[PDB]
Order: structure tokens, then C-alpha cells, then sequence
């Protein structure tokens, strides 16, 4: 819509990086709160991609995960950081 | 099959 | 030392939620970077208590994750929230 | 044996 996606780091293709951009925007259009946009961007993964991913999003964190291989993103979606990944 | 990833944000 | 420990949310022993803590202290002695703090967390975590641990570290975060039965903690360190949790 | 947890910082 009107924010910059800046992917930071990838391990994933470049179709699911697309989706992944795509389940973003649509939570931030829904969603206010972090945890909100979160829930919808893995759940809507969970659906699409299968189980099990885990998804952070915030203006400031840093993190450690281990994911399955090609089923890791870390974006910026305008001023917000998301981590996207499958594990489990 | 896995690796583990480091992020920091700006 | 000097942080205060506000635990937020545990599904987790009450042994292993003081070594959370402990770690987080450690980590937070050691290293000023969000990003390293969530590493030495999560790779003592995975020593001590088994892969796979993932941890997130900052002060603006939301998330939804999913994780084993009785191995997920949120809490503050100060002014630093830490996510620790078991999947995979 | 699993859960799924949402966490927001302050």
C-alpha cells in the first residue's frame, strides 16, 4: 500500500518472500498492535506454508533461532522489523 | 536440514 | 546484580526459569548487543537444557510462537524483554 | 505437546 519492504535477510524463496511481504502488509492494514500482526502473519503461514512458524515483528529487537532450511525471512515492512521463520 | 540465524534490527 | 526479573509469562519449570533468568543475566553482563544477548541465551539453553531454543531480545516486540509443553518464558531483565522458548 | 504463546513488550 504505502510502506517499503526492505528484505533484510532471506533463506526462502523468492515466491514465499513475495507471500511473506504480502501476509505483512495485510496485518499491518488489520493490526495495530505487534503481537496482533504477528499472530496473523504466522497463522496465515501455518495455513499456506505448513506448521510450524514463528513470527516476531517490532521496532526493536535482535534475535538467535535455528529454522528449517529456505523457511527464513527477516524484513522491514516501513518502520517495522519482522522475523518470519518455520520450526517444528 | 536447519541453521541457526542471528537479526538485529536498525 | 543490579537488573530486576518481572516474569510475564512461563510455561516452564521453576528451576528452569531461574536458570533463565541466570542466563539473561549473564548474557546481559557480557554483551550490550540485543542480537548477541539472544545468541548466548539461546546456545546455553540448547547446552544445558537440549536443542532447539530460540530467543529474542529487545524492548519493542510482539510475537506469536509455538512452542513444547512446558519450555516457553517471557520476561524482563530490566528494561529488556526476553523471549526464550523450545521448538524442534 | 505444544502451545502457542503471543508476547508484546510494554
Amino acid at each position: 500500500s504505502d510502506r517499503k519492504a526492505v528484505i533484510k535477510n532471506a533463506d526462502m524463496s523468492e515466491e514465499m518472500q513475495q507471500d511473506a511481504v504480502d501476509c505483512a502488509t495485510q496485518a499491518l492494514e488489520k493490526y495495530n498492535i505487534e503481537k496482533d500482526i504477528a499472530a496473523y502473519i504466522k497463522k496465515e503461514f501455518d495455513k499456506k506454508y505448513n506448521p510450524t512458524w514463528h513470527c516476531i515483528v517490532g521496532r526493536n529487537f535482535g534475535s538467535y533461532v535455528t529454522h528449517e532450511t529456505r523457511h527464513f525471512i527477516y524484513f522491514y515492512l516501513g518502520q517495522v522489523a519482522i522475523l518470519l521463520f518455520k520450526e517444528g | 536440514a536447519t541453521s541457526a540465524k542471528a537479526t538485529q534490527t536498525d
